[PDB]
């Protein structure tokens, strides 16, 4: 009868053997206030896209796997500049 | 449209014997991406589920074994599905004549 | 399968985070509204030994893909004395386009070709189409078909013969003066030799009202290969040494790839030593063995103790393009890494696209750009005696058979790429 | 370390088990009672004693409330060990139940029999069976005193005991039928034993005495008291035969809310005998040797596990022509239904039906209402009476729808059932509130 | 089907179903507080040995204590028959002591009484596997037995003891070996030369508590009823062959007491409650020509044949009146335990419950011997003129009379399991009631 705690979404969380009473409790919450690179739940939006395939390419390739290389290619940390806080994957349990 | 609402005793708009005294001639349940029920739909899911702060991801409660049946309604909606798989191209060569190509039927 | 769902941790993101695809649903990118049909053209000029025939191609369809020319050939001794006779019988096939020549292939080509880009039951099959393989007898009769392999022969490339209103497609094509085993056996002709019939077969697509018109209408630029060829006299090996050769490779354009090879002009496809060990000689193994005449239905053998490349490299502008490599890199590496079949003994591979195999350019060598491109070759030492398996099987890497002198000539391949621009009904190659 | 490690790891599959804990279990509080005592107080027969007699007994009040009842009798062998069968089982023949003129219940000596081959068990079986029979191979002249302990509703529990206090104009009686005979005792078979004694009978009742309040409160206060009563229909089987399957389509005259029914099909000259005779060890008299014989039983060993000398092959219950659930092996009723609803082992000829989820124990838990059913009736089917009973390869060896040669000889079917009832009280008067 | 019966309803069924309270279908279990146990070893001090004395203090390594288990090496000294209950009979005695405060205290033959009136079924054979060789063993045999000791704390979690609360009271087991042991170390008064002294082990099951539970229990005074052992030896009045001896046993007890339980015993053999006679399984040789009713059959000690037991009948009068008519011997043997127990109890040992159910833990009626200024427990023999020697004298006899080896069975035990009060406070405790 725990009605009084931190309701994640329809779930109340445990992490060291009592119920999460509230959110300073969670370890979210020390990097509450920085925007997060990834929130690590990643619920996917609307379906996926399918996978197209032809008979052309794969035949004229035989193979050979030609992979893009005007892709976005998301960069990763200069080492540098040590990890933003930003690095850190939000593990939103509510 | 008339999108179902998952609530607290059918947290995922089934319609098993849900239908029973309320809404007998259920109306479809969401379509899941349209009317984003599925935050709600996972908050009505919980309602008293304690996970282990272990599972970030969640699933280790099972959650791939709950989802929403393709007929979420009284009737298995037969009409949808016959007019899904034929009707369509109507007027066929048979009876207006202007609809036929020098070609047979369709296939 | 529930147990590995759950096992979900932060290495599996990169994979499965915010998918991009999916395996289990999938779409198709290309339609046709097309069909094929296969047509017979009329052959111009006497079919026989030694004839040069003509056809052109008829403007049946709206593009053209494989072309397969048929042949009969009857035997003219028993099972073992033919090599790929109707692959032998096509001397040569050249194409003109608008009366440009456009490329040409080669009997030994075509047995080159095969050595190093067919494969598996590929290869057996084409074997099937082009030899007698059931170990068939004198008087035997077969139709064999022999396809061709010019740049429009992958079922995504065609010739857009639509496109050329104005400039017609022709095959020119020579029949060998002899064949083995059908109306020759070594240097003496077969009394009662059968002519040869021959047929030639296009396969042509038909487009729909919009790609049709496209084709007809618009001016295209289609990326295409050629084959450069050059032959010349091989330094002769000896027992003596180790023969060396610079040869001058008068070659041009992007090239995917350089191929040779060493042969007896006596007897097709013969690109190795002659040897008294099974399937090396005629009557190999035995008493009745001659290390003079092969076993015809054998020529063709992976063992590179009768090759007679001991290295090589290529030399372009002067310089280097590679470390000396031994026969075996170009007769096994390079294949290995290249195509992926396998590549008999006697047969040299040097890639400069990482998939030659392909139609898809993946790096080349531009030869237009070079004024001096050598090839370098060293011959292994001929100083094991044929006769002796012995010899012939517990020797050392330098050396090959005495037998292995008589593979004097030098066939040089190049294989590349141009642009065949067709527009307004006509159309030629930006540059030769 | 130790058994702190385990307290140690404690995450969210703990939280349904022990989170806002509500209970422990090592702080036991004892709650406070009503003070009593109890007291065994013999109660006065009237009519003879005597093989076949009829007697009876009142109970007086001599306490406020009573409970447990014991029905002394003092028996002596009329024959060695081997000869009796939970004799004085047999000699209570009945015990009726009536207060203020008004029958409660009914019990039979075959009762007390079937009702121990479901319901009692392990040392508790064993123990009553020292109380009813010899046990110690004792031997003929060999005199004993038995305890057979009455089962009414107020017998078994404190719940209901009964508030003679309560009931001060009405009395309550207990009517007893002494059986004409006990085989090992005074008969052994149909041949009377010369010289045997008649019994001695005592009845003990154990009264419970009140204290002021309690006491006070059950002499005023009306009382419904939720009781049990035993329904019995005594009737022919079909005879089972050499030739064939027989079947039988019994009416059950039954009514009330009834936790289960209870059946054996029997050898009436032979008390607790439901099962056929058979050379076998234990079978039959003198099992096992040229001198067996399949006509007459080992006394001592009346009972027996072995389902091949029991007759039902199948059954099923009705009700309103309806079948109530589907049909199955007389096995089933033997053997699984006591172990899911009861939890002991029931011997073979006895069988068990209950419609409730708990019939050893006093709170309802579903029951059967024969009283808004218009025809429920027991089906039957017996198996062949095939296997020659003195030859063990036979007995032994066969299959699931035969039986001995002998079991042709079980013509009788004792159906049982129990229900609930309410027993008021109130201004010194009581009886049972529905009548059908 | 099962839908014929939910519509067969009518006024009967409304004292059963109508406005349902409660289901069996759904089953909701109530949380309780987390707890683990563990089975610690204590130091035991003292030689072990048979005829000594030896002692252990229960540290205070959980919060709460229930179970301990004495653990005990004994090997044969002689072949399978000789021994009975052999473990049992080594623990001469148990003395539970509090703070200095005895608690309890219990002997050798209470365990065997307890278990021959208490316990049943599976659990008595257990039991019996436990402290006995019951496998047919053999000369030489060695085997670890476990007594486990029945205080009311070892009985059930409900009375576990709060250790955590008696920060200033240590709480004591006191162990007596006995100086011989039947076909371990002597076989009848006849020593086994080589016998092996036993090898002693004290175990006891502590709780261990999770955090809320730990600072009420060691904060919060406790009050617990208990449950202890009264318990008066006596001669009997010697059972004669000639007549029918009779003793008036003035019952020196006290509090509120649960339940009376006694026994006769010939002191020599352990657990030997019922007459020696030449009948299978009742004397050493027993049946054969061989026999002897002098020695009982050790590995068949105990019997449930009424004919070897001595008591002819008896009552228990408060005050100079009766409180209930006079029973025979067969009545507190097998009927008292029928109606307060549900087991089995074997010859020559005898219950009379002042309780609905002895058997429990919540009392249920008591018999106060605080207010009882002379209690007596009235005991009449039976007549020992049966020939012990003759099958036929043995098992043929009347109800009045038993085996002429019955007079050896002159030692009697009165036991009396009462209720009292257990207090613990401020790191102290002790009873409410001294004895």
């Amino acid at each position: 009868g725990y009605e009084n705690s931190y309701d994640a979404n329809g779930a109340r969380l445990v992490m060291d053997g009592k119920v999460v009473k509230s959110e300073c409790q969670l370890p979210s919450y020390q990097i509450r206030n920085s925007k997060h690179h990834t929130q690590l739940p990643m619920r996917s939006l609307n379906e996926p896209p399918p996978m197209v395939e032809d008979l052309v390419d794969e035949s004229l390739f035989e193979g050979l796997q030609g992979y893009p290389v005007d892709e976005k290619l998301d960069l990763l940390t200069p080492p540098g500049t040590a990890t933003p806080s930003s690095e850190w994957a939000a593990i939103n349990y509510g | 449209k008339s999108c179902s609402k998952s609530s607290a005793n059918n947290p995922f708009s089934n319609a098993t014997v849900g239908a029973l005294l309320d809404n007998e001639a259920r109306p479809p349940a969401c379509s899941y991406d349209d009317n984003d029920m599925a935050s709600t739909m996972r908050k009505n899911f919980n309602k008293g589920l304690f996970r282990n702060l272990d599972d970030v991801y969640e699933v280790e409660n099972s959650q791939r074994q709950f989802y929403t049946m393709p007929v979420t309604t009284a009737a298995p909606d037969l009409t949808a599905f016959g007019q899904f798989l034929y009707g369509s191209k109507g007027k066929t060569c048979k009876e207006d004549p202007s609809a036929c190509t020098p070609a047979f039927a369709t296939r | 399968g529930l147990s590995q769902l759950v096992a979900y941790g932060a290495q599996d993101v990169y994979l499965t985070g915010n998918p991009q695809i999916t395996f289990f649903k999938t779409v198709y990118r290309r339609y046709t509204n097309f069909a094929i049909e296969s047509i017979q053209q009329t052959i111009n000029g006497s079919v026989g030994f030694g004839n040069k025939v003509s056809t052109q191609i008829s403007r049946n369809g709206d593009l053209i893909t494989d072309i397969v020319v048929e042949f009969v050939l009857t035997k003219g001794g028993n099972g073992g004395t033919t090599y790929y006779p109707a692959e032998e019988l096509l001397q040569d096939v050249e194409l003109e386009i608008g009366g440009q020549r456009i490329d040409k292939h080669y009997n030994d080509w075509f047995r080159t070709y095969d050595a190093l880009f067919r494969m598996n039951d590929d290869r057996y099959n084409y074997r099937r189409m082009t030899d007698w393989v059931n170990n068939e007898l004198v008087g035997a009769q077969k139709r064999f078909y022999v396809p061709l392999i010019f740049f429009f022969n992958t079922p995504g490339l065609a010739l857009p013969l639509i496109a050329l209103q104005y400039h017609e497609v022709k095959l020119y094509f020579t029949l060998a003066s002899q064949v083995q085993g059908v109306n020759y056996n070594g240097s003496s002709a077969i009394a009662g030799a059968a002519q040869p019939t021959m047929s030639v077969w296009v396969d042509y697509i038909f487009l729909d009202t919009q790609e049709r018109t496209r084709f007809a209408q618009l001016p295209h630029e289609y990326l295409i290969e050629q084959l450069q060829f050059t032959g010349s006299e091989t330094a002769t090996p000896s027992a003596t040494t180790q023969a060396s050769q610079n040869i001058r490779l008068n070659f041009n354009h992007p090239t995917k790839y350089l191929a040779w090879n060493f042969n007896n002009p006596t007897n097709y496809g013969q690109y190795t030593a002659l040897a008294n060990i099974p399937g090396a000689c005629s009557g190999a193994g035995t008493a009745a063995a001659t290390v003079t005449t092969p076993d015809y239905g054998n020529t063709g053998t992976y063992n590179e103790q009768l090759a007679v490349l001991d290295s090589a490299k290529i030399q372009l502008n002067g310089q280097d393009r590679f470390a000396t490599r031994k026969g075996s890199y170009f007769n096994k590496v390079q294949p290995y890494q290249s195509i992926g079949g396998v590549t008999p003994a006697g047969v040299y591979l040097y890639s400069f696209a990482l998939k030659p195999a392909g139609r898809q350019p993946s790096g080349t060598c531009n030869f237009s750009r070079i004024d001096n491109a050598t090839l370098s070759l060293t011959y292994k030492t001929c100083s094991i005696d044929a006769t002796s398996p012995a010899a012939v099987l517990g020797n050392t890497e330098t050396v090959t058979a005495n037998t292995a002198t008589l593979l004097t000539a030098l066939n040089i391949y190049a294989k590349n790429y141009n642009v065949l621009r067709i527009m307004s009904g006509m159309g030629g190659l930006a540059y030769a």
